[PDB]
């Protein structure tokens, strides 16, 4: 089980609580047996500086060989104040400090949703804080650590499982390097698992056959029509929800509603409004 | 004989909180506490069309979104004039409902437990403070962390209920101005009291219990964590049409009194707070947000909200106290047996007790048994079947407020349109009530205050810093959004 630090800023902790609602594997089977989290503010035992400097002493021991997840986006107005995420040695710790301190000796870094990965709600219109995706924090600042992005607002449990296990997979059969590398051949141009990210909502969408009809809801309680009309964002969206659904498959956004884009880079101003088409 | 403790970041709490005290013969003697994160969602709101906001104002909190769901929608309804029908005001309650029980679940096994629990030795379980003042004996103890995973799974089905009717969870794509995009089928129904069943038992067998008996093992827990023994309530869940019967009614209470609740006299006050000197004292009605960072003298992203002048406290106990229910069974009983108190309503453990550490998480699992009642009765009400939205226009400039009661304590959205697009939206949060900063008199947040005189025998092994502020439920995305 690899050391995994799971490391928030300008988040609202879906990431995390999506991550919870895993079936196969379950959560528990995830965090016993698949990966080692050292360091998780939400669900992690010890406390401030000393879970802080636990991670530190784990970051040493395994430099270069450690995974780092990053929920929310990265702050750099106001040099960092805007997400302060702890304090050691009565010294503040900012996402952007934070970010340049571990990214540098993680052997991955796995930006989780669409704030870390694109910059989303914290990046959008009429926002003061400079809000910025993490592979674009990285590279601005020199740091080479390959980035996968496993976006959503929140992603569903399997694409994040699902991605760690494919570069775990990856790297007990062709080594770490090498694994890695295996795991970038199956990227898309925007950072994201083809195996999830591969397909397209609408061509694959079970109201395909009225959308062509030009057969659209009225009313979002009209489960016949296409929800076309409604907002629906399906034809410009890149997930496999139309098959594995979501919760336990007991509904997603198209069925119940309408599907707002939550995985693309450009949300949410690119899909909104999003009760209009 | 002072010395000053900090601790950033408080774990096993939802978001960016630093918490700072001053200890003084054994005690706490000040405290301060820091949002530390700043997203500045009432400003990223302005200019959109206002049926967006009950999509963008979930990604204030993942854990509780459809509370901000639910206020989003019911200002937009008031603001565009819809009628939401009785059978959609039905479903709203059953997909809001249902994350109650999440979120009540979710903290106290998940994030509060283990200040009780010794966990398997694994991360994220170890390593810990060396003296954790885990007093179990080792067969509850594994009880607990037998409970702790159930809960994981119960939890997930909580949100497989939410989903039936809210598309997904986090973020529900089914509430909507209007009413509720999906109309409950019998079979769905079905699915979703199959999945209320297991939690209703998972919550009367395993977690209401389990507070008490624990509780039991920390009864010096329930004599600190007083702070101001001051609550606030503003209604939620509603019962009927008229918006004014509902499963929780307003209420505030201070310095031994019942009052009736007036929003005119909420203020966010921000000397404290790192937002423009020239925005204080503001009602709601004309928030202002405007980030202040590096303004001299403020420590939190937090405003403090006062309800006229009063800093007071939200959440299951500030509900429970105020509405004052009937206790659970197995709560009179075990208060009986585990604790020689006799008691049949919720204010007979009285103040002392009920505003204490402990109390908070035993208000929070009483209210968990007390919302099984409501959720049943609407699994009974809902007609399977009948439409359950209207399909409202976009007013060109009008304004409306949401009130519901977060599961962690009251929450209100308002919202001023103009131009048919969003002119202001401000968000009053629960979290915010109780982890804010000193407002401009000096009076300090309620957490704050509740953290005066909590022990810290051991200045090395503080536990109880963070163990109070746990007992809040905090979620200090909620408080700073
Ligand atoms: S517009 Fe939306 S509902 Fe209609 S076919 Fe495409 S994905 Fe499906
Ligand atoms: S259906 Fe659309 S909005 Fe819903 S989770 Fe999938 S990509 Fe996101
Ligand atoms: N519950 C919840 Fe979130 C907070 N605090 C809100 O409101
Ligand atoms: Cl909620
Ligand atoms: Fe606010
Ligand atoms: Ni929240
Ligand atoms: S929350």
């Amino acid at each position: 089980r690899p050391p995994v630090f799971w490391l928030q800023g300008q988040g609202c902790t879906g990431c995390s609580v999506t991550l919870l609602n895993s079936v196969h594997p379950s959560i528990a089977d995830v965090l016993l047996k698949v990966i080692s989290l050292e360091f998780h503010p939400t669900v992690m035992a010890w406390e401030g500086e000393h879970a802080i400097e636990h991670m530190r002493k784990v970051a040493e021991k395994f430099k270069g060989k450690f995974f780092l997840v990053i929920e929310g986006s990265v702050p750099v107005e106001a040099d960092g104040k805007y997400c302060i995420i702890g304090e050691a040695n009565h010294h503040e710790i900012s996402m952007v400090d934070a970010l340049k301190e571990f990214g540098p000796n993680a052997a991955a870094v796995l930006a989780v949703g669409t704030c870390a990965a694109y910059g989303g709600i914290p990046a959008a219109e009429g926002s003061e804080t400079g809000a910025t995706a993490v592979s674009k924090f990285l590279g601005d600042n020199g740091i080479k650590t390959p980035v996968v992005n496993i976006p959503g607002c929140p992603p569903h449990p399997d694409w994040i499982v699902g991605t760690v296990v494919l570069a775990l997979d990856a790297i007990k059969k062709n080594g770490l390097e090498g694994g890695l590398a295996e795991v970038v051949k199956v990227l898309d141009s925007d950072g994201r698992p083809t195996p999830f990210f591969g397909r397209n909502i609408h061509e694959n969408c079970p109201y395909l056959d009225k959308y062509d009809e030009g057969v659209m809801s009225a009313t979002f309680t009209d489960k016949v029509g296409c929800r076309y009309d409604l907002g629906c964002k399906g034809p410009m969206t890149m997930a496999d929800c139309f098959e594995r659904k979501w919760n336990g498959g007991v509904n997603w956004c198209v069925q119940n509603a309408v599907c707002i884009g939550c995985v693309e880079p450009d949300f949410p101003d690119g899909k909104s409004p999003f009760y209009q088409a | 004989g002072r010395t000053t403790i900090a601790i950033d970041p408080v774990t096993r709490i939802e978001g960016h909180l630093k918490a700072e005290v001053v200890v003084e013969n054994g005690k706490v003697v000040d405290a301060r506490l820091s949002g530390g994160m700043y997203r500045g969602f009432e400003t990223i709101l302005r200019g959109r069309d206002p049926r967006d906001a009950s999509q963008i104002v979930q990604r204030i909190c993942g854990v509780c979104p459809t509370a901000h769901s639910t206020a989003s929608v019911l200002a937009l309804d008031e603001a565009f004039g819809a009628k939401v029908p009785n059978n959609g005001r039905i479903t709203r309650n059953l997909i809001f409902g249902a994350n109650y029980l999440q979120s009540h679940i979710l903290h106290f096994y998940h994030l509060s437990a283990q200040d009780f629990v010794q966990g398997p030795d694994t991360a994220p379980f170890v390593p810990r403070f060396p003296k954790s003042d885990l007093r179990l004996s080792k067969e509850l103890n594994k009880a607990g962390v037998d409970q702790y995973i159930e809960a994981l799974e119960v939890r997930r089905i909580c949100h497989e209920m939410v989903a039936l009717f809210g598309g997904r969870m986090p973020h529900v794509q089914g509430q909507v101005v209007g009413g509720a995009t999906e109309i409950p089928t019998k079979e769905k129904l079905v699915e979703y009291a199959a999945r209320f069943k297991k939690v209703r038992d998972f919550v009367e067998q395993k977690y209401v219990p389990v507070v008490y008996t624990i509780g039991s093992k920390y009864k010096d827990m329930f004599k600190v964590g007083q702070g101001f023994k001051a609550a606030l309530c503003v209604g939620a869940f509603p019962l009927d049409n008229s918006g004014k019967k509902h499963l929780f009614m307003p209420g505030v209470y201070a310095k031994g009194k019942d009052m009736p609740f007036d929003p005119s006299k909420i203020k966010e006050y921000v000397k404290y707070s790192w937002f423009a000197e020239e925005t204080t004292g503001l009602n709601y009605k004309e928030g202002k947000t405007i980030p202040a960072p590096d303004k001299a003298g403020a420590y939190s992203f937090v405003k403090a909200p006062r309800y006229d002048g009063l800093s007071l406290e939200v959440g299951p106990l500030a509900r429970m106290w105020v509405n004052n229910p009937e206790l659970s069974p197995v709560g009179k009983k075990l208060l009986k047996d585990l604790f020689g108190i006799s008691a049949k309503k919720f204010r007979d453990l009285g103040e002392e007790a009920a505003f204490s550490l402990m109390g908070r998480h035993v208000a929070r699992a009483e209210e968990t048994y007390y919302m099984l009642g409501a959720i049943e009765g609407w699994l009974k009400e809902i007609k399977a079947g009948e439409d359950t939205v209207v399909m409202p226009a976009v007013p060109a400039s009008a304004e409306g407020t949401g009130f519901t009661e977060a599961p962690r304590g009251s929450l209100l959205h308002y919202v001023k349109v103009k131009d048919s697009k969003i002119d202001n939206y401000q968000i009053v949060s629960a979290s915010l009530w109780n982890c804010n900063p000193r407002d401009d008199m000096g009076q300090r947040g309620a957490v704050e205050e509740a953290l005066i005189g909590i022990p810290v025998d051991d200045i090395q092994n503080p536990v109880n810093v963070a163990r109070l502020i746990r007992a809040f439920d905090p979620x200090l995305a909620c408080a700073v959004h």
